[PDB]
């Protein structure tokens, strides 16, 4: 079996998005289909359900009037039209098969998830700033959207690296910190460079770190 | 829509689970409220995997004629219900057994028909459902879960089945005659020679009233008179725990012999209730079943408490002139 | 409709010991509670359905029980894979509600953090914003919190903390508390202290600097 989502991305309040859960391996037209979402940092919240032939639909609240679920058993995909999107709906969205005929609530196989962020923010690349056994790091600040990838010395330095989970800010722009511990005797003996890569905005930055007076 | 007698629509979890043999008139009625009896028939006879009636129950069974009066009276018992209660048998269909026209056989997994000689069912099996004619089962992917909706179950006719007051054979024969005297054109009903013809037409639909007096053939009727008498027998009562669910044989027998158990007004009136004790606790409460009562028909000059009675469809052959 | 409450919020046990999760309910759910495992970054996976049955592939260490309102999900011999977040789920009445999750975490010896503080760069201080960063490094257990101070003035709500996952070797966590001020406010003040409290430090910790 394989459920696989697609469709997620950045969207601002008021806009609408469409998801799709294409299926393989199993008789897609004999089973009900779910939508379960996970808010970043929070737990699990079921969104919508659909039955074998796509007639009996039961949505949750918090989406009724804003969410329409559908399917096409001829091409084995599961749709979810999300209108009137708000900030509260930023979450990772999963689709799940159900052992039953109607969606009774057994999520046997889950998809690998797709991410939908809802905020009015634009798209901005990160501003990378340095942070001087000694400790040093790089400040990846004021970017949108997630994710980001921070290497160190082009993937050579790995021991002692901590890339911290980013934190949303009041301005809506994300900002994380990546740090490393170096054996004090590195000033001059070793050079350290952090490789930031924000693919959603094509911003790749390599910031050097050094002693300072 | 009708109403669960004692148990809500079943939410099964695995197609491969057992169908237990519960022993209490209650435990059984729960299994009927949840289309377990049909599920068994499908498995036993028609080599089927899973349960039919998921989430719906007996309340959602598809009926023909869809405007089925007795459907609202949850207590009124179908032919299939009473098989589980031992009162009769629904037989695996044979080639001979004729499938009536009219009903929406499509996607159906089970359909039941009262026949002139008995009661017969036509079951499909794994991952298949009947064609648009009832004659053939064909692959239906929407039946791959084995946890199937109640709508896939068709019970034909406005049948009510009950406990007979046994009649002698003389009476049956008198009744046999009167029907023939009333229906003098029919030759064979469902394959059983009703009146001598030699000149038969080809089989053809026939919607008639009928009762099972308890002998070879059902008696069919044109002008019948039906009185529904209430009798408040133990079988008119079901015992449940709000929570655990159905009560067990002893608990029921006890309740129906003690008084102690909680109950509705009539159950108190009949057998006894008892209160002032329950602090938090929980005990079996018993309640009257919802039905007009026991039916008594009047026909040929004779008043009969029949096993089953109803208006159903039965393929038949009329004379030639 | 049906609130599903789990407990404990977070365990902390080591490999080989026995775990028990508890999931309560506000109504009679009968035998209609499923259980789920979700490893970090992955998708949830069904372990137990109908409070006893083991979905195909689930080992025999995972057990489940409960009928009515109170349930339990019992792992007998913890293994490193079995460390994840666990949820219960009812299906007695739509809308289908979940539990708030139980975050199984590993356990080792108590470790004090190694606190570092970072003054802002100059490249950042030309945009008009100064971001001071205090780093807490390789401590156990996770429970600890920082308190910023600007010239011995307890700062409130102008900082943000992040925590790494539990290390696959140290079994320790790391923290990054970022204090943000405006350049016009950063230059108004003198001492930028970071005070750290933790179970492994008999006295409260401070790392500061005079800019
Ligand atoms: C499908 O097949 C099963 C298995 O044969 C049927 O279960 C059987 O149901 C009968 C109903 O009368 C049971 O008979 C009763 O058994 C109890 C003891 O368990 C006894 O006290 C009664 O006097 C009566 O003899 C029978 O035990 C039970 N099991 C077996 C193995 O026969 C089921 O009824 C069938 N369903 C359909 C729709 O055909
Ligand atoms: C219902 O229970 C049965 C029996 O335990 C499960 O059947 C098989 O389990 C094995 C692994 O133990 C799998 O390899 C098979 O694929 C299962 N059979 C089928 C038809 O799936 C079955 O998985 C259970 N039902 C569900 C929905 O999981």
């Amino acid at each position: 079996v394989q459920l696989v989502e697609s469709g997620g991305g950045v969207v601002q309040p008021g806009r609408s998005l469409r998801l799709s859960c294409a299926a393989s391996g199993f008789p897609f037209s004999g089973y009900g289909m779910h939508w379960v979402r996970q808010a970043p940092g929070k737990g699990l919240e079921w969104v919508a359900v659909i039955s074998y032939d796509g007639s009996e639909k039961n949505y949750a609240d918090s989406v009724k009037g804003r969410f329409t679920i559908s399917r096409d058993n001829s091409k084995n995909t599961l749709y979810l039209q999300m209108n009137s999107l708000r900030v509260e709906d930023t979450a990772v969205y999963y689709c799940a098969k159900d052992r039953d005929y109607y969606g009774s609530g057994f999520y046997d196989y889950w998809g690998q998830g797709t991410l939908v962020t809802v905020s009015s923010a634009s798209t901005k690349g990160p501003s990378v700033f340095p942070l001087a056994t000694a400790a040093l790091g790089c400040l990846v600040k004021d970017y949108f959207p997630e994710p980001v990838t921070v290497s160190w010395n082009s993937g050579a330095l790995t021991s002692g690296v901590h890339t911290f989970p980013a934190v949303l800010q009041s301005s809506g722009l994300y900002s994380l910190s990546s740090v490393v511990t170096v054996p004090s005797s590195s000033l001059g003996t070793q050079t350290y460079i952090c490789n930031v890569n924000h693919k959603p905005s094509n911003t790749k930055v390599d910031k050097r770190v050094e002693p300072k007076s | 829509d009708s109403g669960p007698i004692i148990c809500a629509g079943p939410i099964h979890s695995n197609k491969s689970a057992g169908i237990p043999h519960l022993l209490g008139y209650s435990e059984k009625i729960c299994q009927i409220d949840r289309l377990i009896h049909v599920s068994s028939w499908l498995r036993n006879h028609s080599q089927f995997q899973g349960y039919v009636g998921q989430r719906g129950g007996r309340s959602q069974v598809s009926y023909y004629p869809a405007e089925n009066s007795y459907s609202r009276w949850s207590g009124l018992l179908s032919p299939c219900d009473a098989d589980w209660l031992g009162m009769l048998v629904v037989k695996k269909a044979r080639e001979s057994d004729m499938i009536v026209p009219g009903p929406s056989y499509k996607g159906k997994v089970f359909f039941e028909r009262p026949t002139f000689d008995g009661y017969v069912g036509w079951g499909c099996g794994s991952g298949k459902s009947r064609t648009e004619s009832g004659e053939l089962c064909s692959s239906d992917s929407g039946t791959s879960s084995g946890l199937l909706p109640s709508d896939r179950v068709l019970w034909i006719g406005d049948v009510a089945c009950q406990l007979m007051t046994p009649i002698p054979e003389e009476t049956f024969l008198e009744l046999k005659s009167f029907s023939q005297s009333e229906f003098p054109d029919i030759c064979k009903i469902d394959g059983i020679v009703f009146n001598q013809c030699e000149g038969e037409s080809l089989p053809q639909p026939f919607d008639v009233a009928w009762m099972d007096v308890g002998h070879s053939h059902k008696i069919i009727m044109r002008e019948h008179k039906t009185k529904w008498v209430q009798e408040s027998s133990s079988k008119d009562f079901v015992c449940y725990k709000e929570g655990t669910g159905p009560c067990s044989e002893s608990e029921e027998k006890a309740c129906k012999t003690s008084g102690s158990c909680r109950g509705d007004m009539q159950f108190c009136k009949v057998a006894g209730c008892e209160h002032g004790e329950e602090t938090s606790e929980a005990k079996c409460r018993c309640s009257l079943v919802h039905k007009p009562g026991e039916v008594v028909v009047s026909y040929g000059g004779m008043r009969v408490r029949p096993k089953c009675y109803g208006f159903s469809r039965m393929m038949a052959t009329l004379h030639h002139h | 409709d049906i609130q599903m409450t789990q407990s404990p919020s977070s365990l902390s046990a080591s490999v080989g010991d026995r775990v028990t999760i508890t999931c309560q309910a506000s109504q009679h759910i009968s035998n209609h509670l499923n259980w789920y495992q979700q490893k970090p970054g992955t998708a949830p996976t069904l372990l137990i359905y109908e409070a006893s049955n083991l979905e195909t592939g689930v080992p025999s260490r995972f057990s489940g029980s409960g009928s009515g309102t109170d349930f339990s999900f019992t792992i007998s011999s913890l293994r490193p894979e079995d460390f994840a977040t666990y949820y219960c789920q009812q299906y007695d009445n739509f809308p289908l509600t979940f539990g708030p999750g139980t975050t199984m975490d590993i356990k080792r010896t108590v470790a004090a953090p190694s606190v570092f503080i970072f003054p802002p760069s100059d490249e950042q201080l030309k945009s008009g914003t100064a971001s001071v960063v205090c780093l807490l490094n390789n401590f156990y257990p996770r429970e600890a919190k920082v308190q910023w101070k600007v010239d011995n003035a307890l700062q409130s709500g102008n900082s943000q903390e992040s925590v790494t996952e539990q290390d696959s070797k140290d079994s320790t966590y790391s923290l990054s508390s970022t204090l943000t001020l405006s350049k016009a406010d950063y230059e108004k003040h003198k001492v930028y202290a970071c005070e750290v409290t933790h179970q492994g430090l008999s006295s409260p910790v401070t790392k500061s600097f005079n800019r």
